[PDB]
DNA sequence: CTGGAGAATCCCGGTGCCGAGGCCGCTCAATTGGTCGTAGACAGCTCTAGCACCGCTTAAACGCACGTACGCGCTGTCCCCCGCGTTTTAACCGCCAAGGGGATTACTCCCTAGTCTCCAGGCACGTGTCAGATATATACATCCTGT
DNA sequence: ACAGGATGTATATATCTGACACGTGCCTGGAGACTAGGGAGTAATCCCCTTGGCGGTTAAAACGCGGGGGACAGCGCGTACGTGCGTTTAAGCGGTGCTAGAGCTGTCTACGACCAATTGAGCGGCCTCGGCACCGGGATTCTCCAG
């Protein structure tokens, strides 16, 4: 059941990064291999290590959606999580403001970094020199590791001009109307770029934000966007899941989400930090919207 | 080494450097040619944040590579 | 064959000096000679930090009392003060 | 009829009962388990001194009752008898642990 | 044939040693030098000390009606002075127990 | 492996009764369990740290009284 | 006329007196409160500007530490005003009392 | 006497403005000077202690922080 | 004309000096024998925390956009790191203020 | 005229060493001053505390690095150890 | 609100057990006696800083009106924890066996203390420049009322 | 949820202004070379204690069920405390003068470390008895139910 987030003073955007992130599904399973269990894995040398347990950032993110069902009440206080990130980079402490894309990006590499370090750490410390240790980074860093979240949001990009292969985990996509036309300014020969492995769940982000020479001013104007989007012509359908609204200019601002609550299509409860409002599909096409997440059908 | 650049409004730019620059020396080549002070200059690389400290060579940055730039949105 | 050096003779001669017929257990011989230990070693201490106050190399009884003024409180403080001074006035006059 | 007291006298009767004794009230074989696992995370193979164990035992023991009493001095503070976590973070936080 | 030893402790007319006191400071590592009634200074307030310890242990194993002086008298004698508690609030007294007490309000109304 | 779980729920009862306390909630335990195993993470680390600084693996009473002090937790009755 | 409704005035000074450094307590009135505090002690003393103002510096460092506590305390008693019960509970626990 | 009314309301809800308190009762006013008092005799009975083992008529800022150090409140900005 | 004297502090390539902490260790009564290594180390780890907490400064101020360090700065550099913190909790500076930070519960409701 | 001694000169020299063009004031020069002192003197008093300890009469590099192991934490306490040997290696090999 | 039933607790009496008290070598640490180099006591000089006051500004402290948001009191509930009977299991005790690691003894030799000489690094003192404070005019954010 | 107005608040420019990085001269503490001496590093050994195992007991740990009490949510009310405004008041500055004592220097002498000889006090061991744990029985007391 969908409830409502607590807010810690100025975490607007970091409550509505949690209520749309929390109405992934395939991130629930993927979670529990995480925790459980330390299964040894072993590598031929180019090495049977156990895995070590998960790391804070991905512990408290684990337990984070069990109390999003499992807890009876309809308000859910995040302390642990931010708290979490505190430590991970120094600018979230405090109340100074942040951005929804901003703190998604540390959360998205934090989630393999641990996975990177703790995977590599323990064949250190199962063998025991500092320059096996860097050597191990070298060998990873070039080095394609299937991380949970590379299985989630992880894609591929690839560019022609001579082609190259580039990793990515969401899309910025440039604004000038539908979100289709923006898919289309991304992709103009120049120096074409085309994705050839499609994420699972793919997050797509608009750049309101725009300076007009000296003057910053964040770009008002509405898209319009369905629930379904074909992205074979773009390499497939994917139905949307996730909305984040902003709701103001670059220095004053609200961020509010939208989340559909599934186990055809329903339902969409508007979420305003711990106010929860059913609103209907409609209103949420009308929506100020500044993030998409949209889902594997096809 | 020859590395792209999308600034805000999507247009890619060619840039040169080598794996010996730090992060302190692109963003200030970003100075010359865009004009945006460092300060809210932010750059993606494969979906990563770039630490200013640190040098493009340990990102395994190779040439014909694209970098994100975006500026930081506050909003309570 | 090392021999270990305690304060159970003289703790126990006290405690037959104030109690005449009471005893005391190995258990609480143990705790007393900590309880010493460490009384001992923070007036010792304090003696000696106060010393490297005072720009002074000699551990006398002024920074004794002035340890002993500092750790003990109270009632107990100038108790153990007077008890402190008429001990070196006796020495003195021995 | 069976016989049952009202809840809370055997509690305040068992508590009376422990507050008057000294023995150890944590058991000796997990105790020294749960000492030698959390040891093996420093030192591989270590081997403890059954005093050593002991003073950790006593330690272990009169921590956890100062904790507790402070614990229920903050539920009292509360205006309640029942202790929920909650008051463990304020005792160790006011203490300075946290 | 100089003259019979009369102890420091017994020319203070002391029960602690006055000579071993300036032992261990000396090879305490405290001063290079050590005055003279330093040593005599130390050893009564720690006889003094130690002479109300027992006095309240043994009062107390006399109020629980024992002879002997064990662990749970110590505690009950420091942690019943105030004086002695506020000097060790920060010690922990193997077998030694807690003082009994239970708030007003867990009491039955 | 899993000794945590050696801290017996009715130990945490008499330990809580010792201490003074009429009713305890069910979520106690787990919490006392976690902060005793932090407890032990803070001494041990130092007793070890003192029983390898003379070189040898055997941990003795002596160590373990000294870490503890070292952490204005002074016992006694162990010399 | 404009007038701010309780709570927000008290919220922008704790955000302003947060971000400062300044002494808090009058100078003049903690150093006659010192000196007779001092009186009982020893007759005639004489103090230093530099010893009266780490005195004071340490005072308002404790007591902030206090209100902090207490500011916690009282929340965990669900409340939002601060009562001085919380002030000796902190006390009590801290080991002061 | 007197002064320490000169430790005046204002000056205490602006300390505990800087502890971060949101309203204050107004039976506070009376215990915050009475335990500031509690730790003034504390502190300065060692200093004035410093001071005569010293020899001095004066109290010095040397004394004040090495006393604070003694209690566990050690000073930085003051030597 | 004996040798060009190279000072103990460039042999072991530290900024810190190794004979006043050598003469420190000696004359502050801590043992009556000093090892040789023993003050290099000393001046190698009280190097290494200063170079942490000036650098933890540096970037406070910079956050701060003033080019001194103050002890405004200090006392963020050392708070904001936990580990300084654990390292230094017991230590009040002056003029170092309190960390910005306000309980959720104390902060107004919003729509 | 007394001499007096600080460590500001060295710490300077560490600021322009880690941020070449930045400042620093007077009073945080005090403060800077005072914390060198207080590290110092904690891991001195470990460092004798552990020889006195171990019946031991010298203090070794060994002592202090178990007084920073036992002082510094985590991640601290694993550099430091690091750079205190690397700088004991580079003056032994010099 | 006042009595029996019952069950837990405590005191008393006998018993066997062992830990505390007294007695016997013996060895190291305390004592005693000169001796000397030094650290600390003491008197005097100085000049630094604490003391004290006096007059002017004005921001802070103080007293008061109010009205609203908060603490407290009352009530319902239903859910969680306590009290208890059965059953299981492992903590505990007793004993045996190995050996592995802690505590000395001998030797050395290597590291550190000590002394003298040399001088270069560190500190107090002027000194011109740049970071900070202050004034002030801004654009801008935030809160409150009205709708 | 939106608009507008009142009100704090960050920021750019200017201009003073005092703290600071730099240069200079001087002094002592650091470095170097040489020499002695003792402390610990190494090795072997002796044997005390730890680990490990095994088997039997039984008391504690798990489990479960009922039921009762209390934590929590909600509602209402009264008060007290934050917000603002007009009237002191004294904290602060700065400017002045005074002198008390804190620090430095020079003498000098009592004293504590030191070495060598002497000895007796506590330490380890080895007995011996009175305190005490244990078991059982009777007196005490608190609770709990019904009336």
């Amino acid at each position: 059941t969908v409830k409502g987030l607590s807010n810690l003073g100025n975490t607007c955007f970091f409550n509505a990064v949690m209520q749309n992130l929390s109405q992934t599904p395939v991130l629930r399973e993927l979670l529990k291999e995480v925790k459980m269990s330390g299964t040894i894995v072993k590598i031929e040398p180019p090495l049977e290590i156990n895995l070590e347990p998960p790391g804070p950032l991905t512990l408290a993110m684990s337990q984070f959606l069990n109390e999003m069902q499992e807890t009876k009440k309809g308000v859910v206080t995040p302390k642990e999580l931010f708290s979490q990130v505190c430590k991970k980079a120094v600018r979230f402490k405090g109340y100074q403001q942040q951005d929804s894309q901003e703190l998604l990006r540390y959360l998205l590499d934090g989630m393999r970094a641990e996975e990177h370090q703790r995977v590599s750490k323990g064949i250190l410390k199962a063998f025991g020199d500092e320059e096996l240790k860097n050597k191990v980074k070298d060998y990873e860093k070039k080095k394609s590791m299937p991380s949970f979240v590379d299985r989630i949001f992880g894609g591929e990009l690839t560019s022609m001009i001579s082609l190259v292969h580039e990793s990515f985990l969401d899309l910025s996509l440039p604004v000038l109307c539908s979100i289709q036309h923006c898919l289309y300014q991304f992709t103009r020969n120049e120096k074409q770029m085309l994705i050839s492995l499609a994420p699972p769940v793919l997050t797509l982000h608009l750049k309101r934000f725009q300076q007009a020479g000296f003057n910053l001013r964040k770009v008002n104007k509405h898209i319009k966007f369905p629930e379904i989007l074909d992205l074979a012509p773009f390499c497939v359908l994917y139905s949307l899941y996730g909305v984040v609204e902003h709701s103001g200019t670059m220095r004053s601002g609200h961020y509010t989400a939208y989340a559909k609550a599934r186990t055809s299509k329903g339902q969409w409860f508007h979420i305003s930090d711990t106010h929860v409002q059913a609103v209907p599909t409609t209103k949420v096409l009308n929506s100020q919207a500044y993030l998409l997440f949209y889902e594997r059908i096809l | 080494m020859q590395i792209f650049v999308k600034t805000l409004t999507g247009k890619t730019i060619t840039l040169e450097v080598e794996p010996s620059d730090t992060i302190e020396n692109v963003k200030a080549k970003i100075q010359d040619k865009e004009g945006i002070p460092p300060d809210q200059q932010r750059l993606i690389f494969a979906g990563k944040q770039l630490e200013d400290g640190r040098t493009l060579s340990d990102y395994n940055i190779q040439k014909e590579s694209t970098l994100h730039l975006v500026l930081r949105l506050r909003g309570c | 064959r090392s021999r270990k050096e305690s304060y159970s003779v003289y703790v126990y001669k006290v405690l037959k000096q104030v109690h005449p017929d009471t005893g005391i257990s190995s258990k609480a011989m143990g705790i007393m000679n900590s309880f010493v230990n460490d009384i001992f070693e923070r007036i010792a201490g304090e003696a000696s930090r106060l010393a490297h106050y005072n720009k002074r190399s000699t551990i006398t009884s002024r920074e004794i009392q002035t340890a002993v003024r500092l750790l003990l409180p109270g009632e107990l403080a100038k108790h153990a003060v007077s008890e402190g001074t008429k001990a070196v006035t006796k020495y003195t006059s021995a | 009829k069976p016989h049952r007291y009202r809840p809370g006298t055997v509690a305040l009767r068992e508590i009376r009962r422990y507050q008057k004794s000294t023995e150890l009230l944590i058991r000796k074989l997990p105790f020294q388990r749960l000492v030698r696992e959390i040891a093996q995370d420093f030192k591989t193979d270590l081997r403890f001194q059954s005093s050593a164990v002991m003073a950790l035992q006593e330690a272990c023991e009169a921590y956890l009752v100062g904790l507790f009493e402070d614990t229920n001095l903050c539920a009292i503070h509360a205006k309640r008898v029942t202790i929920m976590p909650k008051d463990i973070q304020l005792a160790r936080r006011i203490r300075g642990e946290r | 044939a100089r003259a019979k030893a009369k102890t420091r402790s017994s020319r203070a007319g002391l029960q602690f040693p006055v000579g071993r006191v300036h032992r261990l400071l000396r090879k305490g590592n405290y001063s290079e030098r050590v005055g003279a009634g330093a040593p005599v200074y130390l050893a009564a307030v720690l006889e003094y000390l130690t002479a109300e310890i027992l006095e309240l242990a043994g009062n107390a194993a006399r109020d629980n009606k024992k002879t002997r002086i064990i662990p749970r008298h110590l505690q009950l004698a420091i942690r019943n002075d105030e004086e002695l508690n506020k000097l060790l609030g920060r010690v922990t007294i193997a077998q030694g127990g807690v003082l009994p007490n239970i708030q007003a309000v867990l009491l039955p109304k | 492996r899993d000794n945590i779980q050696g801290i017996t729920k009715p130990a945490i009862r008499r330990l809580a009764r010792r201490g003074g306390v009429k009713r305890i909630s069910g979520l106690i335990y787990e919490e006392t369990r976690g902060v005793l195993k932090v407890f032990l993470e803070n001494v041990i680390r130092d007793a070890v740290t003192y029983t390898e600084h003379a070189k040898r693996k055997t941990v003795t009473a002596m160590d373990v009284v000294y870490a503890l002090k070292r952490q204005g937790r002074t016992l006694y009755g162990f010399g």
